[PDB]
């Protein structure tokens, strides 16, 4: 069927991690200079007060132990 | 015979730890 005129005439017109790092970085008691390392010194009065902490290595190999296999914790 | 072996300075401050210079 042959086309209205009109449709063809209208168509042709259209167309925080980084500060958790600086953090990291603040807790240093570290740092080299020229040849000579240097190391941080805490207050002497600070380590009186602190308690004597726990060694990690003996909590450790109790660890190891605890998870032994022979234990069969399972 | 030279000596090689680390010296590590002493400072109670970390920012005098910061600043350290090995001429001052």
């Amino acid at each position: 069927a042959e086309l209205p005129e009109e449709l063809l005439k209208n168509i042709d017109q259209k167309d925080k991690t980084k500060k958790r790092k600086t953090l990291k970085n603040l807790r240093k008691d570290s740092v080299k200079r020229g040849k000579f390392r240097v190391q941080l010194l805490s207050t002497t009065q600070d380590s009186k007060t602190l308690p004597p902490k726990k060694e990690s290595s003996i909590i450790r190999s109790k660890d190891r132990w605890l998870n032994r296999k022979a234990l069969n914790k399972g | 015979f030279k000596s090689s072996g680390n010296h590590t300075i002493f400072v109670d401050s970390r920012e005098k730890m910061n600043e350290f210079t090995p001429e001052k």
